[PDB]
């Protein structure tokens, strides 16, 4: 049963794992982009 | 599927229909091995525990398998139809055949140098 | 050590490690959407790639069947 | 060591097989020599052709490494059995179909690389073109001897 | 592929060669053929050590782009316009040989239907 | 760095696991047929138990001799050495 | 040398091991693991014993066919990945005889220490043999089992090469 | 030489009228000071050679078989005297005097300018090589040994005593300077062809060549340490040596002559290379070892080109050094568990980690590691063969396969695994062992820093 | 040397399939990774076979120190089917495990793809055996396959393994040693692929087919690898193939010839040679 | 240090300097701390010890072999003239693999130096190459291991015999 | 199938021994009784001296004095010349290419 | 706790 509880409980799925920092690199990858469509418009 | 034993595949001895069939003569037997085992065992451990030893306990049987691997063959050699044959096919056989192997390469490339048809172009060491 | 280890339980982590890891994750995913936006030909195609049945038969040379 | 416990020759009667069996540490009704050929195996046992990886690791063995214990007869071909060299262990698949399965897969595929030689993939295009003779001079030709010329035209 | 499958399966006479081709003279259906001009120098492509499959008639693009990437370092993300020039004008280079292909292929279905027109007497 | 205390916890704690023994009327000399009424099949079980909590093979000729938590401690701590 | 139930616990516990290495998954392997079991608990009570016996060997030929060509072993279990592998560094306890004196200078109550057990072991020695000899019938032993000591005092024959032998993880 | 021969000689009268327990320190020492001034003969020209006198010569060829001779008395003095320290003193400095007449018998031999005078100091020395293994052999089958080594040397040598009295009446000379500019060619006929192999045959009995090798076993599984190290590492060469100096006047009917006997030895090899895989003794396993290592030398002589000579120099030095090493290291076993079998005792690099890593050089020096001059040799007999037959590769690549399997199985069995349970008499290696197995190998990899010295006179 | 990368590329992807000891699949990796090296040799493509030499060092030598890292924290212990549920127990060599695993299946713009891609692309457009460039993308597809088992039975589900946790990958050592190879497994093949000299005309004209067939069958083998790890987890027991027993050992070669020809050496050496 | 014409080599080309970017050279900076920090100090303990060398100068010679009559003017049997004769060959044989050496030194740096270019560019050592390969191998190629000024003229004789039957047959 | 009562006693016994001999393995307190980032710069500075410093003043000192004083010891590919470039060594001006087609 | 290693003697 300790398998199954505790810390265990919840693993990620394989895509889960694969989107592993995802959300921050997108975060990082739209401010670097508009930042870089600014400095050109300018 | 049964089970096909080969001489680099030996017969699981689960799978092997000898080993349920025990009858007392060969449980009698199995009691026969385990005594001769025991009593090479006592002696042996005789010497090995023994505090005052300082050596190699000499083991009979490893002397007796170096002797036979080398001394005893020509003693117990018989030349006959058998070892004649072997002897013959293996020891004088691969010298004839070698032999034809490099003699024919070696006439074949003599005759080209000679004629002017091996490209030695470079060749200056040897 | 500064790590005990647990019985039948999931294991004590540090900060570091769990934020060192992220970051690298992420900085994976930065790069791949970076260079993904600016070099993408190199995914998908450099140049196009021509019908060869739509060339006329004049800029090929192709002279008519009674020539 | 005595002589009386060294190899002997080939035994003939009854009585020299039991002596040869005491001698080997072995019971009477498991000795048996190697036939009584030229070979000159003598009164020497022939016992199992087995490796010692066949053997049970969990014994206590006088030689855990070689998996012999002290004054046991030693195979013939002990040194070609140790642990390193040749194996005999049971496999999970036949000898026989392991050979049909590997050479199988080893001449089909032989067959289709020769297949693929005769009818190989290529792109519809036509040869490369060089300029200069096909680089005549380049590839090391002899500049005293004009070159046939390679006119290359635009399409 | 699909050229392949024409040959191997299909009628292979009416399919180009690709170790044989050209199997038509240059001019034969074109009228005044111009002949490819070449701007670097044989000269021009020793000095600057060229490899030889790279001494083709692009080599004046690859040139511009070599003393580019000399003259940029340590900047390694320059030349990028002169990168691209030289990549273009291989890129033409290539269509002209897929025309080549095109055109033999063509010539010799042509070839193919005249016979039919001649033997059907 | 196992203990022999910290084993004995080991082996009672997987034996308070296993839905055919009453933890109650479980000690270190519990005898697994003469006490806890289990059979062969059931003590093979317990040795597999054992191997997979400490993560190493206990051979047929030994384990079947094992017949009760305190011989299971013994085992594992001459395996490993374990003094204190 | 095995009897019929020894047979049986052996092919149990093997054919339980090649089944955990298919399932893999604790749940899965839970499931036909108890499935197994009941296939055994169902010829529990066999007592025609050529019955027992066909069944076993039946039972051996399953195993044969379904067994996993690549079964889970324990690392340091022969044929593991880590058998064998603190061998070299197991080193014989004689070999400290040999060690030069000033070697021996830096371990001094190690080596006290050590002269107590040698000392133990000489004064042991023909007591045990003693032992052996009174307890071993005419024509030698007919197994390996060796005795306890009886008296208080005594050592059990033959202890110095178990007692004394290199540890598990020596370095 | 008499600058070597004599103080060669005075050796003798320092053994001799030394203290007695003193015999050792003294024979040690000034045969290694005879070995220093031993590189003197390194004066050598690129067309001359270098001629002292009516009597001795020296070249390219025997001077290496000069340094690599007198460099092994001492290493047999270290090995020798810890088996004879109970030997009473007078039959100690009987061995000692043996030791020393055959060196003396060896530099004349390798310098004699007239064959018949290289013939006479040839066959001298077998006498003390004879008293060596017969009387201070260990074991029953050395008198066997003896007669073996006696008679395979005598059935072939006395035809070349004939051969060679029949050339100078002939020619009128024997001097090997003469025989290069009164040499003539060998024409067919069947006189000429025994008149070949009488001049052929005991060369090869003492290489020696596959089919006449059998005495060679024997003679080290019974001879003591140091008649083990002065056979494979010296009077095997006396063959090479001979052969590379009598072919001068056998062209051109070497060119099929010499077919049945590279037969032999291109298969030879690769037949004593698989034997040392199933050896059980470990002083046969070493000296089949240099059957094998013989059999390109044999080949390298009869084919006759620079390279393959160049190549069958290099190789007689480096294989002279690394069978002395590996018997050496065979012996210091054997004088702690008193067996050759070597099965006996494993997992030695345990006990013994020192003594392992010169097993370890020893066994790559073996099987002919690049850049060692074990590799030089045999890579310029391989590349010289090639020529000679393309084919050869195959058989010469084989080889190299085997020879690395046996080399580290003899590793492998001694050295790992884990250690044999009984056998507690392992001591600590000496410093008169590690010295000893040092000055095997240090000078073997140092020759690789200037490798023309021991290429001989091709280079 | 192009069949014979060919069929190395395939042979050793295809018995990485059915490995269970973790560094045996890697092992397994490299086999199939060199063999397609091999293959860019056979297409005269020397300098791209020399890129993938250099892009490979990174993220293998990742993988293998990773594998370390897992080995070590389960004290020795190398099957896959012992592992499980370590993608947060240790999550920097969970990390560093799936971006070597993104560079070895040639993920876009990570090390791996500015080697694999370009091979692929030469091979696919090159005048070539169709056999051997059908044998390479194949293997490129295993290559997926296997990758997702190591990430599938290492990192995701339940722990198999034994109760005394032990698992810490917190010592400098270990991490800055990854650390470093993860950077270089991300930027390595773009830095060194901007900075070398052209030395052949790359072939960048070709259909959509050819273009895309390397990142096409990467991710058919990723999906494919999906369904047959997570069917392991159904209630249904099922009997072993021909296919499946030749993957596990290894098409019988090491049984066949590790058995037989040392047998008919050794024997000859004994028997005829000898006495 | 070395004689040009016996080594050849073409005058240097190097092109100047012609950055196109604003950012500073590493290799700039980089070769001017190697001139300051190794090459000075090299440079300096160099002519200390050059000094010491101009205050104990001395000469060595090139050695000098007259020519002597070749084993053409030698007769039979005399060992006298023949060991002059052979041992003048014997030391133009070792003359001549030297100069093959020189020619394959020339050749091969040739290549290196010429880069992508060598195919072209290196004809003239190419061809000078084959012309001593084939001199030397006419000369000394197939003697044997017991090579002599002998054995080598009864070749050249060889040669000479096989070449008037051709001439005249034509 | 359980141990014997001798087997059991055996094992005792040898277990009360084998804990005590592991037990006198342990070291005393004594044993062994032994016979008689400004930092961190310095430790890399004396390594990039004895290391990198002093093994190159030797390579050069090699180089320049020994081994480039004889022919063809080191030999460079000669460098690239390029259309427009200038030479050093003769001041010579290598022409531009002509004027590329439109492309 | 620390525990004594038996090691072959490295004196020699
Ligand atoms: C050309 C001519 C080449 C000549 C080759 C000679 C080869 C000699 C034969 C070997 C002699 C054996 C020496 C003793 C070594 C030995 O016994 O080792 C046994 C070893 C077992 O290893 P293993 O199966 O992994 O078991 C470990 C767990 N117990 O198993 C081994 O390690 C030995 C396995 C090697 C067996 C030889 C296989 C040769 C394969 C050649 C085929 C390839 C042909 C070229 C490539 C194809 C073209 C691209
Ligand atoms: C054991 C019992 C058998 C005893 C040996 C039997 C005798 C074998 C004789 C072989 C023939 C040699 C011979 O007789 O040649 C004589 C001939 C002399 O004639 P001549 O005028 O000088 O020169 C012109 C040549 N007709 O020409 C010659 O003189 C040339 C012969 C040179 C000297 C030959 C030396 C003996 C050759 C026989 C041994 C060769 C084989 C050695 C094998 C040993 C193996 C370990
Ligand atoms: C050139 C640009 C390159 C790209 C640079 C990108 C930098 C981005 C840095 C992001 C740092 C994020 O740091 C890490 O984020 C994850 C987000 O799940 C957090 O994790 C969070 O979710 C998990 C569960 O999902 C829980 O442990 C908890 O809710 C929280 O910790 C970590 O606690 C935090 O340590
Ligand atoms: C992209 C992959 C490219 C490579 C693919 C190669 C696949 C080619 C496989 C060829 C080898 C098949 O070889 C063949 O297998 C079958 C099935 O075991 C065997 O069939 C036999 O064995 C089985 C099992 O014992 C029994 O049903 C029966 O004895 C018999 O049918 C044949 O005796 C054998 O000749
Ligand atoms: C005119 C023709 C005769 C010429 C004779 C020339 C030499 C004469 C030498 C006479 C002295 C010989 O000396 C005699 O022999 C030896 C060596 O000295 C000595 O005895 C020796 O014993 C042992 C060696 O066996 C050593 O310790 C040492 O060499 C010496 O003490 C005797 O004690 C001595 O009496
Ligand atoms: C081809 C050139 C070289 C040929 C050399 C051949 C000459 C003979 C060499 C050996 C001479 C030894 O002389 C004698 O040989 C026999 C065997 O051969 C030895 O005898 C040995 O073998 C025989 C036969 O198996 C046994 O019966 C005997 O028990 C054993 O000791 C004698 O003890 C030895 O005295
Ligand atoms: C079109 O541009 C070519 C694309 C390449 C297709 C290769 C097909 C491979 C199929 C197996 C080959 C069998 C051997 C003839």
């Amino acid at each position: 049963a300790w398998r199954y509880m505790g810390g265990f409980a919840n693993n990620v799925s394989f895509v889960g794992a694969l989107l592993k920092g995802f959300k921050w690199g997108f975060a990082a990858f739209v401010v670097a982009i508009g930042a870089e469509y600014y400095l050109e418009s300018q | 599927p049964k089970y096909e034993a080969s001489r680099l595949s030996s017969l699981p001895t689960t799978l092997d229909p000898a080993e349920y069939d025990i009858s007392s003569e060969t449980r009698k037997a199995q009691a026969e091995r385990l005594a001769i085992r025991s009593r090479l065992k006592r002696e042996y451990q005789l010497q090995y525990y023994d505090p005052s030893r300082r050596g190699v306990i000499e083991d009979p049987a490893l002397v007796r398998w170096t002797y036979a691997r080398s001394a005893n063959i020509y003693p117990n050699f018989r030349p006959n139809t058998k070892t004649s044959l072997l002897g013959a096919l293996f020891g004088i056989g691969p010298l004839v055949f070698w032999y034809y192997v490099f003699k024919t390469d070696r006439d074949r490339k003599e005759k080209l140098i000679q004629e002017g048809k091996l490209d030695r172009t470079f060749n200056i060491s040897y | 050590a500064h790590i005990e280890p647990r019985y039948r339980q999931f294991p004590q982590l540090t900060r570091s490690q769990v934020i060192q890891a992220e970051f690298f994750s992420a900085t994976m995913w930065f790069w791949i959407l970076w260079r993904f936006w600016h070099d993408s030909d190199a995914v998908l195609g450099h140049f196009p790639y021509p019908d060869p049945s739509q060339w006329t038969d004049e800029e090929l040379g192709i002279p008519p069947d009674d020539e | 060591i005595t002589k009386d416990m060294l190899p002997g020759p080939y035994p003939k009667t009854p009585e020299e097989r039991a002596a040869a069996a005491k001698k080997y540490n072995m019971r009477v009704e498991d000795y048996e020599p190697y036939p009584d050929d030229g070979t000159g195996y003598g009164d020497y046992p022939k016992l199992p052709d087995r490796s010692q990886q066949e053997r049970d690791p969990w014994y206590d063995w006088d030689h855990p490494d070689l998996r012999l214990n002290w004054g046991e007869p030693m195979h013939w071909d002990l040194d070609m059995y140790i642990r390193n060299r040749v194996d005999t262990s049971p496999t999970p698949v036949n000898w026989n179909l392991m050979c049909k399965h590997l050479f199988g897969f080893v001449a089909f595929m032989l067959f289709m690389f020769w297949v693929g030689e005769t009818y190989p993939a290529y792109q519809p295009v036509g040869p490369k073109q060089y300029p200069y003779n096909n680089l005549y001079l380049e590839r090391g030709g002899d500049p005293n001897k004009e070159p046939e010329p390679v006119v290359h035209y635009e399409i | 592929g699909a050229h392949l499958a024409r040959r191997y399966l299909g009628d292979a006479s009416v399919e180009p060669d690709p170790l044989r081709m050209p199997t038509f003279p240059p001019d034969y259906g074109f009228p005044e053929r111009k002949e490819r001009e070449m701007v670097a120098t044989q000269q021009e492509m020793n000095d600057a050590q060229l490899v030889l499959q790279q001494r083709d008639y692009c080599a004046h693009y690859l040139i511009r782009f070599l003393k580019c990437k000399r003259d940029s370092f340590p900047n390694f993300l320059a030349c990028k316009h002169e990168r691209h020039d030289w990549d273009y004008c291989e890129h033409l280079d290539y269509v002209k040989r897929m025309k080549e292909f095109e055109r033999e292929r063509r010539l010799l279905q042509r070839k193919k239907r005249r016979e039919q027109r001649e033997a059907d007497m | 760095p196992l203990t022999l205390e910290g084993i004995k916890d080991r082996v009672l704690y997987v034996l308070k696991l296993y839905d055919k023994i009453d933890p109650e009327k479980l000690s270190v000399n519990s005898h697994f047929m003469k006490d806890l009424g289990l059979d062969s099949l059931d003590q093979v079980e317990i040795i597999m138990a054992m191997e997979d909590e400490f993560g190493f093979e206990i051979p047929d000729i030994d384990a079947e001799k094992l017949m009760c938590p305190q011989e299971i401690v013994d085992y594992i701590a001459d395996k490993k050495d374990v003094y204190e | 040398y095995l009897t019929h139930q020894q047979k049986v616990l052996r092919l149990y516990k093997r054919a339980l091991r090649h089944l955990e290495s298919w399932c893999i998954h604790r749940d899965k392997y839970r499931y036909f693991a108890c499935l197994l079991r009941a296939r055994f608990d169902e010829h529990k009570n066999e007592k025609d014993m050529v019955k027992a016996t066909q069944l076993l060997r039946e039972a051996e030929e399953e195993f044969w066919h379904g067994q996993h060509p690549q079964p889970y072993i324990f690392p340091e279990s022969p044929g593991g990945t880590s058998y064998e592998r603190y061998e070299c560094y197991k080193v014989p306890e004689w070999c400290l005889d040999d060690w030069h004196p000033s070697e021996k200078a830096m371990y001094p109550d190690y080596f006290a220490k050590r002269e107590q057990w040698k000392k133990l072991r000489r004064e042991s020695w023909e007591r045990e043999v003693k032992q052996l000899q009174e307890e071993t019938p005419v024509g030698g032993p007919r197994t390996e089992a060796l005795p306890p000591a009886r008296k208080q005092g005594d050592l059990p024959p033959l202890w110095w090469h178990i007692v004394t032998r290199p540890r598990e993880r020596p370095m | 030489m008499l600058k070597y021969i004599i103080p060669t000689i005075m050796l003798m009268p320092l053994t001799w009228l030394s203290k007695n327990n003193m015999i050792w320190v003294n024979s040690t020492a000034h045969s290694l000071l005879i070995s220093f001034t031993s590189l003197l003969l390194m004066n050598q020209f690129g067309d001359n050679s270098l001629n002292f006198s009516l009597l001795f010569f020296s070249d390219s060829l025997s001077t290496p078989l000069l340094i690599l001779t007198m460099w092994l008395l001492p290493l047999m003095l270290m090995a020798s005297q810890h088996h004879l320290s109970k030997e009473n003193l007078t039959r100690k400095k009987l061995f000692i005097t043996m030791l020393i007449s055959l060196q003396l018998f060896l530099i004349m031999t390798f310098t004699a300018m007239e064959l018949i005078l290289f013939y006479i100091l040839f066959e001298a020395t077998l006498v003390p090589t004879l008293i060596i293994i017969t009387r201070w052999g260990n074991q029953t089958e050395r008198l066997n040994a003896g007669l073996y080594f006696l008679f395979y040397t005598l059935a072939g040598s006395l035809p070349l005593l004939v051969a060679l009295i029949y050339i100078q009446n002939t020619v009128g000379s024997l001097n090997f300077l003469m025989l290069q500019y009164w040499v003539q060619p060998v024409h067919n006929s069947w006189s000429n062809v025994f008149m070949w192999l009488a001049c052929m045959m005991a060369f090869m009995v003492k290489m020696p060549l596959y089919g006449l090798h059998l005495w060679l076993p024997k003679a080290h599984v019974e001879a003591p340490i140091a008649g083990s190290m002065v056979l494979a590492a010296v009077l095997l060469k006396l063959g090479g040596y001979g052969m590379l100096r009598i072919t001068l006047i056998l062209n051109p009917m070497t060119d099929f002559m010499a077919y049945p006997f590279i037969m032999l030895s291109l298969w030879g090899m690769i037949m004593t290379s698989s034997i040392c895989l199933r050896q059980t003794d470990l002083k046969s396993l070493i000296a089949y070892s240099s059957v094998s290592h013989m059999a390109l030398v044999i080949v390298a002589i009869l084919i006759q080109t620079p390279w393959s000579y160049m190549g069958a120099t290099a190789l007689m030095i480096a294989h002279g050094l690394t069978s002395s090493m590996l018997f050496c290291l065979a012996n210091s076993n054997y004088e702690r568990i008193h067996s050759r079998t070597m099965i006996l005792a494993r997992g030695l690099q345990t006990l013994l980690p020192l003594m392992a890593t010169w097993w370890l050089l020893a066994s790559l020096t073996n099987l002919a590691l690049p850049p060692t001059i074990n590799l030089i040799g045999e890579l310029f007999v391989v590349m010289s063969t090639f020529s000679w037959s393309n084919i050869t590769i195959i058989l010469m690549g084989v080889n190299m396969v085997i020879t690395a399997l046996y080399s580290l199985y003899m590793l492998i069995m001694t050295q790992r695994g884990k250690y044999t349970y009984h056998i507690n008499n392992i001591s600590p290696s000496f410093t008169r062992e590690n010295a000893l197995m040092s000055l095997h190998i240090l000078p073997l990899l140092l020759l690789t820093l200037n490798p023309k010295i021991i290429l001989g006179p091709l280079y | 040397t192009l069949c014979l990368g060919a069929i190395t590329t395939l042979f050793t992807a295809m018995c990485a399939l059915t490995q269970n000891d973790i560094k045996k699949i890697i092992a397994f990796s490299t086999s199939s990774q060199l063999g397609l090296m091999m293959v860019t040799i056979g297409i005269n493509q020397p300098y791209l076979a020399f890129l993938h030499i250099c892009t490979h060092a990174f993220f293998k030598a990742m993988l293998f120190m990773c594998s370390g890292s897992i080995i070590h924290s389960l004290n020795d212990e190398q099957d896959i089917r012992k592992m499980g549920g370590l993608f947060k127990a240790m999550p920097f060599t969970t990390t560093a495990l799936i971006v070597g695993s993104l560079a070895l299946t040639g993920m876009p713009f990570l090390t791996g793809f500015y080697s694999k891609d370009l091979i692929i692309e030469a091979a696919n457009t090159s005048y070539t055996n169709a056999w051997a460039l059908l044998m390479t993308l194949i293997a490129t597809s295993f290559t997926a396959i296997y990758s997702t088992r190591i990430i599938f039975f290492a990192l995701l589900g339940q722990p198999r393994f034994p109760t005394l946790v032990n698992i810490n990958e917190n010592n400098p050592l270990l991490i800055n040693s990854i650390k470093r190879l993860l950077i270089g497994s991300l930027f390595a093949g773009y830095i060194i692929s901007n900075n070398i000299p052209p030395t052949t005309i790359p072939q960048m004209t070709m259909p959509y087919y050819l273009k895309t067939t390397a990142l096409i069958v990467t991710i058919l083998g990723f999906i494919l690898a999906l369904e047959i790890s997570n069917m392991t987890k159904n209630l249904k027991y099922h009997y072993p193939s021909n296919a499946f027993k030749f993957s596990t050992l290894l098409g019988y070669f090491p049984t066949i010839m590790h058995r037989l020809a040392p047998y008919m050496n050794l024997s000859m050496s004994q028997k005829s040679a000898s006495s | 240090s070395w004689d040009k014409d016996v080594y050849p080599e073409p005058p240097r080309r190097t092109p100047a300097p012609s950055p196109q970017t604003s950012l500073p050279n590493p290799i700039t900076y980089l070769t001017k701390a190697f001139d300051l920090l190794v090459d000075r100090p090299v440079t300096l303990v160099r002519e200390f010890i050059e000094r010491q060398h101009a205050k104990n100068k001395y000469y060595y010679y090139h050695r000098e072999f007259r020519r002597v009559p070749d084993i053409t003017e030698c007769q039979e049997k005399d060992v006298l003239c023949m060991f002059e004769a052979e041992m003048q060959w014997r030391r133009d044989y070792k003359v001549d693999q030297e100069i093959v050496n020189i020619i394959q030194e020339r050749l091969k740096a040739c290549q290196q130096r010429e880069g992508e270019s060598h195919r072209q560019n290196c004809a003239k050592e190419l061809e000078q190459f084959t012309q001593v390969v084939k001199a030397y191998q006419d000369r000394y190629h197939d003697l044997g291991a017991h090579y002599s000024a002998r054995k080598c003229l009864a070749k050249q004789k060889q040669r000479m015999l096989a070449e008037r039957k051709a001439a005249k047959e034509a | 199938s359980g141990y014997t009562p001798e087997e059991k006693l055996r094992l005792q016994q040898l277990r009360e021994l084998r804990r005590r001999w592991l037990k006198d393995q342990e070291l005393s307190p004594r044993e062994p009784v032994l016979p008689p980032v400004i930092y961190k710069t310095y430790r890399h500075s004396i390594f990039a001296f004895t290391h990198v410093l002093i093994p190159v003043w030797i390579i050069h000192y090699y180089l320049k004095y020994h081994v480039t004083t004889k022919p063809y010891t080191i030999v460079e590919k000669k460098p690239r010349i390029f259309p427009g470039d200038t030479i050093l060594e003769t001041g010579e001006v290598i022409p531009p290419m002509k004027e590329f087609p439109d492309q | 706790k620390r525990l004594f290693i038996i090691k072959p003697s490295g004196f020699y």
